[PDB]
């Protein structure tokens, strides 16, 4: 059916076969085969925001069921927001072995490309795996790159990016589930992203990363 | 049955690698001037058995690679990519689930609901109805959500269009898929079509 | 490789060339065949006295092409008329290609060379021809091998042998694999021929016609009134037209869409036209009467 | 066929058989000369700045 | 690969253009609405010999308009 992808031979022209979906090069050199847990230990401290971080995107994987019952709609992404060095990295090793599920890794970054027009098709395939790879969680880094938009740029204003922007609210959004596609988002600051965004279906939970205190200091020592 | 599926191979390969034009103008019976879908600009004959009445300029044709001879006639054209936005019409979302924002709902219906059942409305007033229609609202709202969840409880046919990755770097290729949709409605009338996210165009 | 064979001179005949003719043109593109009536003379003659046509299929020229219905059928018919001829060989026609075989199409020929050795395929170019003297070759076709040793010539002794190019180093190529190009002679006379030449004995009536006097006033009208328009022209070209390049000559006096070609051209119609249309008059007014 | 296709900056035939020269065209062209054409600037005499 | 082609595209339209004074016919009629965001090699004369002028309607003639749309 059309848009399906089909070998043809180029030298005399048959239909081999039928080929099964492709997914760029560009985005499968970024994926990972899941790295070792640091888990919860190793980040020491940091309770209070370890307690939201479990309820919003753990305990639906796992116990799903119960999560019907309630009747409520999981999350379709989460957000880390509060300055660099808090443990956000360290954090999301451990959700993953939690869950046990996928953390697909994803780079803000490597969705603008160099291609045109191209690197927008990169948002739809990377969203599109993660409901292919099984439930999964996508560990966003650096979402600052993707675009803030206040555009009404009279002169440029680039726009690989603003495609990609559009393109990624587009996937959060239940044309496509967001039940199965949860986000766990780091960025460093909330300033710099716009509330297009942020929203509260979009991201659901706003969770602030405080500094150590002064006791999850000798944790972490 | 399975000698039956071999036997069509053999005719590409007899005609060595078939490809797909359109006929730009007839010239005369026999030669008609075909542009090509592949690229060059070709000059054509006819099989005796196939008529040339059949052949138009708003369809395709199909040319024997090695002698440029029209084989038989082909369907009107259309891209791959507007099949998979008609289909696309049930996205799920019921009437409930966009409550409340009921007064702008029937907003929406005098402009794309009426014309469907009854253009004759409007020309009783001596108006055309008023044409394309604008959804917007600051974010979380479900400005998406409505044009969607009418879409699907109606269940007529709408063409949904992601029209942020639509544009491409090829040069031509942005173009056709934007052109095909509108002709596209024409031809199912009546339709509607929803393009979502075309702040990017 | 050694072997002793001679090679079969086809010699058609006059009725059986226009009916390849016939079924070739009607095929396009689509590739026909059919199947060769004729005799077995000599010790390589084979003549083809008339052709039949086995079915238009899109699977043509091929096994399946040829239909044991038709076969039958004729045969039993044939019999009746009083020549129930052999099967020389078979014809078939290529319009999407030129002379070379096509790859089913040699497995096709060997079939033919299975029942008679003395079996030919002839190929038949109507819109992939670059000859009006009609593209036609004939091939026995026999293996790779005997081209490459240098035995090939050795068999086909008793031929002169041509080599013609419709399309290209890759025909040419398929050509020496296969058996080239064996002579073709032609079984013809002069009541044949006569039959060729005919057109109208409505000739007749049209020599003598002529038109209404208004119609003869229209053409003579015409011609006077285009004349005047090329004629100022015509003024420049003969106190001009030094040069004899036909490039400069062109832009310079309107050489090209010149005014002498067509001003000549011109008063010739007119001239032969009024001619024919008057002394026609005339003859049949005394005659009549 | 043609010597002075060995000549550098001469636009060339070429007929194919291996890309090979055939000869060199009579007929060449620059940008520079190109650009002054597809303008068609005005042109105007002493006359019209005159007074 | 874009950007050359739409170049191309246009040097061939100029040089097209240039060839109708020969023959009878009537060159390129276009519309600048944004002037800026368009080539001013495009708005050159020489090819161009009347430039249209619209300006805003004033009063008088906007009344009548709006009668002929109701």
């Amino acid at each position: 059916k059309p848009g399906d992808l089909v070998g043809v031979n180029k030298d005399s022209y048959l239909i081999l076969e039928t080929l099964p979906t492709e997914y760029d090069s560009r985005v499968k050199a970024m994926e990972v085969d899941e790295r070792p847990t640091e888990q919860y230990s190793d980040i020491g401290g940091l309770d209070k925001q370890i307690q939201e971080l479990v309820e919003a995107i753990v305990l639906p994987m796992n116990h799903k069921e119960k999560f019907e019952n309630l009747g409520i709609q999981p999350p379709k992404g989460v957000l880390m927001y509060g300055p660099p060095g808090t443990g956000k990295t360290l954090l999301a090793r451990a959700c993953a072995a939690q869950t046990k599920a996928t953390f697909l890794k994803l780079a803000g970054p490597q969705l603008v490309q160099m291609f045109i027009g191209d690197g927008a098709k990169l948002v739809r395939d990377a969203f599109a795996l993660a409901k292919e790879k099984a439930p999964s969680i996508i560990f966003i880094d650096e979402l600052d790159a993707i675009g803030t938009k206040r555009f009404d740029s009279e002169k440029a204003g680039d726009r690989e990016v603003q495609r990609t922007m559009l393109e990624l609210l587009n996937q959060l959004d239940g044309f496509q589930p967001n039940t199965q596609v949860k986000v766990i988002a780091a960025t460093n600051r909330v300033d710099i992203l716009d509330p297009a965004l942020l929203r509260s279906g979009r991201l659901d939970r706003k969770i602030e990363f405080p500094m150590p205190n002064e006791e999850a200091r000798a944790r972490i020592m | 049955k399975q000698y039956e599926k071999s036997e069509n191979d053999l005719k590409a390969l007899q005609s060595v690698g078939q490809i797909v034009g359109e006929v730009l103008k007839q010239l005369t019976e026999e030669k008609f001037i075909v542009k090509a879908t592949n690229g060059p600009r070709y000059v054509v004959g006819c099989r005796r058995q196939l008529d040339k009445s059949k052949l138009k300029p708003g369809t395709r044709v199909a040319l024997d690679m090695t002698t440029l001879t029209i084989m038989r006639y082909l369907p009107r054209e259309v891209d791959p990519l507007v099949y998979n936005m008609s289909h696309e019409d049930p996205g799920n979302v019921s009437y409930s689930e966009i409550g409340g924002l009921s007064e702008q709902i029937r907003e929406l219906r005098e402009v794309i609901e009426l014309p469907l059942t009854n253009p004759e409305l409007f020309q009783r007033v001596g108006i055309i109805p008023p044409k394309g229609c604008l959804l917007y609202g600051p974010p979380g709202t479900g400005k998406t959500l409505l044009a969607r969840a009418v879409a699907s409880q109606l269940d007529c046919n709408f063409l949904k269009v992601v029209s942020s990755s639509i544009v491409d770097k090829y040069i031509g290729e942005s173009a056709r898929l934007i052109r095909e949709m509108f002709n596209y409605a024409r031809d199912h009338q009546p339709c509607i079509i929803f393009m979502d996210e075309i702040d990017a165009i | 490789a050694p072997a002793v064979d001679t090679a079969e001179q086809v010699y058609i005949s006059s009725l059986a060339l226009l009916k390849m003719l016939k079924h070739g043109r009607a095929g396009v593109p689509m590739e026909v065949m059919g199947l060769m009536l004729g005799e077995f003379v000599d010790d390589y003659t084979v003549r083809v006295i008339d052709v039949f046509a086995m079915p238009q299929s899109g699977t043509g020229v091929s096994v399946e092409a040829v239909d044991p219905v038709f076969q039958a059928k004729m045969l039993d018919m044939l019999k009746q008329t009083g020549r129930p001829e052999m099967v020389v060989g078979w014809y078939h026609s290529h319009p999407g290609f030129g002379c070379w075989l096509s790859g089913v199409d040699i497995n096709t020929q060997q079939s033919f060379e299975a029942l008679s050795e003395r079996a030919v395929a002839v190929v038949v170019d109507p819109i992939q021809s670059v000859k009006g003297k009609v593209v036609i070759d004939a091939f026995r076709l026999i293996n790779a091998n005997m081209m490459v040793l240098g035995h090939e010539p050795r068999q086909t002794t008793s031929n002169l042998g041509h080599l013609n190019k419709p399309s290209i180093q890759a025909l040419i190529h398929g050509l020496n694999r296969h058996y080239y190009s064996i002579t073709i002679n032609y079984r013809k006379n002069e009541l044949e021929q006569k039959m060729l030449l005919n057109l109208h004995k409505k000739s007749w009536m049209e020599g003598l016609t002529l038109q209404d006097y208004s119609e003869h006033c229209k053409h003579n009208e015409s011609v006077v009134k285009e004349m005047l328009e090329l004629a100022k022209n015509y003024n420049k070209a003969v106190e001009e037209e030094d040069k004899m390049t036909p490039e400069q000559l062109a832009i310079k006096n309107v050489g090209k869409q010149d005014p002498k070609r067509h001003l000549e051209e011109h008063v010739d119609v007119l001239m032969t036209s009024n001619i024919v249309q008057c002394l026609a008059a005339m003859l049949d007014t005394v005659v009549f009467k | 066929i043609d010597i002075n296709d060995v000549t550098p900056n001469c636009r060339v035939a070429l007929r194919n058989d291996s890309y090979t020269l055939h000869k060199i065209l009579p007929n060449k062209v620059d940008p520079l000369v190109s650009l002054m054409m597809v303008e068609k600037v005005p042109d105007s005499t002493y006359e019209m700045i005159g007074g | 690969g874009a950007d050359r082609e739409v170049q191309r595209i246009l040097l061939e339209l100029l040089n097209q253009m240039d060839g109708f004074d020969q023959n009878v016919n009537v060159k390129v009629i276009m519309a600048t609405n944004r002037a800026d965001t368009l080539d001013p090699a495009l708005l050159r004369p020489g090819r161009l010999d009347r430039k249209i002028e619209f300006p805003l309607p004033d009063r008088r003639q906007k009344r009548l308009i709006f009668s002929t749309i109701t």
